[PDB]
DNA sequence: CATCCGTGACACCAGG
DNA sequence: TATAATGGGAGCTGTCACGGATG
């Protein structure tokens, strides 16, 4: 379209790492500076 | 390790020797030019140096000519070691500062 | 003689017949480029 | 770079003193004698010596020839000595092969090697004797405890 | 933690060392908030199927 | 305060 | 668904350093 490229987002292989660690009974939590969880899966995996 | 600031304000430094003991254990002889250059070039003087009638000020970035001058001074017996800012003594957390590192070679 | 000028090479040059082979590593088989293409199942990264 | 105890390790003096050789036809030892102390270094008979008898040797000065154990040099002579030794010994190899290379980079790496410390007395802190932590963190804790007026942590490099 | 701190004052060097080694794990679990029993699995997780196609 | 032993790690791209 | 049956079977051959166990 002739537009400048957008700022990127989380690469999928890090989501794969997080899920393969959860499969090892390890909770990996992306946090903000207030130590509140950040959802890199955009709610698609939280009930 | 990144250059994270311009100066950590440390007063510490290292002293690059211009002489090494002879393997004969006889005396101290001048180091090789290339070795002194790899030890001093592009670095920041941590203290005032006055040799051969030239003032090399604190905070000065030693150019190659400054190194050749210091070698000449050591040959004339006016200096045996050079005080110099170094990452060994930088106090920047998670890296080093600009003065301690020195030149971008 | 330099073919571009007709002047000679300033010195005498070694010239003679040599046996030279064309090895199996031809650029026709190796030049490759890609804008976008297939990606991998689990990693979603480009194939190799 | 791995700070490994060399195979052909040189024997260094733990303290200062004067050299006293004692070499039987079958065995050999070297004695460093202080004003009120004496250290015995029993080494094999065929080891090359660097000490003329009756000489004054610094702490950590090599008696035998060979490569110095960096950890022994650290205990004997301190961090500045180990940094000097590592930088110079690496540069010896690089100069030998004709490679020009600035001490800056080796010093960066050595700085990362000297990054940690070992607690010797916890003082008024929650730390433990033998606990390993970062020099920066123990120095921050000690500055906060000196601000609080408490006993700081005694740490070893 | 209290028993191990008492052990840390022992004249033996090896006993002090082993007390420190145990107390480091104890204090890791304490400061983190993890129950030790969680090192034992009751519900084994299952990886999403697209990651094992 | 040693020896013995189990467990890590052992270059990059390419095509395969 | 019924005779009796009752303990396996390969393995196949680095090089070093490090931290922990034992002895
Ligand atoms: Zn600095």
């Amino acid at each position: 379209k002739g537009e400048d490229v957008p700022e990127p987002s989380v690469p999928e292989s890090f989501r794969v790492l997080v899920k393969e660690l959860q499969a090892l009974a390890l909770d990996v939590q992306t946090l903000d500076e207030k130590d509140n969880p950040v959802d890199i899966f955009e709610g698609l995996a939280s009930k | 390790i990144v250059v994270r600031e311009a100066d950590c304000g440390t007063t510490n430094y290292i002293s690059v020797p211009l002489f090494q003991p002879d393997e004969v254990t006889r005396s101290l002889r001048l180091r090789k030019r290339a070795d002194i250059e790899a030890g001093l070039y592009g670095r920041v003087l941590a203290r005032e140096v006055e040799v051969l009638g030239v003032r090399l000020e604190e905070g000065r970035y030693l150019s190659m000519d400054d190194v050749h001058l210091l070698i000449k001074a050591a040959e004339a017996g006016e200096i045996q070691e050079v005080p110099v800012r170094s990452p060994l003594t930088c106090q920047t957390r998670y890296g080093v500062c600009q003065k301690c590192y020195g030149y971008d070679l | 003689y330099d073919g571009r000028t007709g002047e000679p090479i300033e010195g005498p040059i070694v010239v003679g017949q040599m046996f030279i082979m064309k090895l199996y590593h031809m650029v026709e088989d190796k030049m490759h480029a890609r804008s976008t293409g297939p990606y991998s199942l689990i990693t979603q990264q480009p194939l190799g | 770079f791995e700070a490994r105890r060399p195979k052909a390790k040189a024997v260094i003096s733990e303290i200062d003193g004067v050299v006293r050789i004692e070499e039987t036809e079958e065995k050999l030892s070297v004695f460093v004698e202080s004003e009120g102390f004496s250290k015995e270094y029993k080494l094999p008979k065929e080891a090359r010596l660097l000490v003329k008898d009756g000489d004054y040797v610094e702490a950590g000065q090599p008696l035998t020839r060979g490569a110095i154990d960096p950890h022994q040099l650290l205990e004997a002579k301190g961090p500045e000595a180990v940094e000097r030794y590592l930088v110079e010994e690496i540069q010896k190899v690089y100069r030998a092969q004709g490679v020009k290379l600035h001490d800056k980079h080796i010093e960066i790496v050595v700085r990362q090697m000297m990054k940690y410390v070992e607690v010797t007395d916890p003082g008024d802190s929650r730390l433990l004797e033998g606990q390993v932590l970062e020099k920066w963190d123990v120095e921050a804790l000690n500055e906060r405890l000196i601000a609080e007026g408490k006993t700081p942590v005694a740490w070893k490099p | 933690e209290k028993e191990l701190l008492e052990e840390m004052k022992h004249p033996s060097r090896a006993r002090r060392a082993k007390a420190r080694k145990r107390l480091e794990v104890v204090r890791a679990f304490l400061d983190s908030g993890n129950r030790p029993e969680w090192m034992i699995l009751e519900a084994v997780p299952v990886l999403p199927p697209d990651l094992r196609p």
